[PDB]
This record gives C-alpha cells, structure tokens and sequence, in this order.
C-alpha cells in the first residue's frame, strides 16, 4: 500500500535525521 | 525543525 | 554512520570531531538491532537513567 511511512529500498540511508529547514533572521512560518 | 526518528533501516523508513 | 546493520560501526574517529549516532544494539537472539538513541551532543555533563 502506497505511503512516506516504508520505502522499499535497495539499499537502507544511514543519516535519514535532521532534515530540518529554517530562515534565520526572517519573519517566517 | 524537529530532530526526527531514526533513519529506520532494514515502520522501517528503509528497507 | 547510523546502520550498523550495513555499515560497520568500528569507530575510526576520536578527538570529539563530529557528533556520533549512537544506537542500542539490541542483546537477544532474534532480532539483534541498533534502537537508535541520539545523536550524541558534543558537550554531555549529566546522564541519568532509571
Ligand atoms: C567518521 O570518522 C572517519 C575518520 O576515520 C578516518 O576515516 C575512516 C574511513 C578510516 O579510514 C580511518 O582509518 C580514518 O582515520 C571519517 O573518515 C568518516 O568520514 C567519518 N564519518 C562521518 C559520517 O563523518
Ligand atoms: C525473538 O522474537 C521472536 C518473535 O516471535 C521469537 O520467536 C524468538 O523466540 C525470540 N528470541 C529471542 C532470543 O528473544
């Protein structure tokens, strides 16, 4: 069943964490 | 901004 | 790095140079895996566990 929660992957991504974004300084949401 | 789960290699993001 | 299960985790660094991935690998027979506990911070004082 399609969804983000499991990717099949042919090989696992060591470091999948953080990924975080931001605007620093800015008037942001 | 938030420090997430883990990479879940193998519910695993990663398999 | 952050999979043990196909990375080794030997650690060929030191000298606090990056924050390291640490994980609990999992003591039992079956499903030996790495819960992952946190990047570690380069600065730790205070630890507690109960
Ligand atoms: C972790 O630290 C490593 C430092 O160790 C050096 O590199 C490895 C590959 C071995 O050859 C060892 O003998 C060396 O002294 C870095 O090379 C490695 O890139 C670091 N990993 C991450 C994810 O930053
Ligand atoms: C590991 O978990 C499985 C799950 O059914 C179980 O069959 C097995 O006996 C367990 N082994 C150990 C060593 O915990």
């Amino acid at each position: 069943t399609k969804g983000e929660l499991i990717t099949g992957t042919p090989k696992p991504l060591e470091g999948v964490t953080d990924v975080s974004f931001m605007t620093l300084d800015v008037c942001t949401k | 901004v938030t420090l997430p789960s883990f990479n879940a290699h193998s519910d695993t993001r990663q398999f | 790095s952050s999979n043990p299960h196909l990375a080794t985790f030997a650690i060929p660094l030191g000298a606090t140079q990056v924050p390291y991935y640490c994980f609990f690998k999992v003591d039992t027979y079956n499903s030996t895996v790495y819960k992952f506990l946190a990047v570690l911070p380069p600065t730790v004082r205070e630890i507690v566990i109960t």
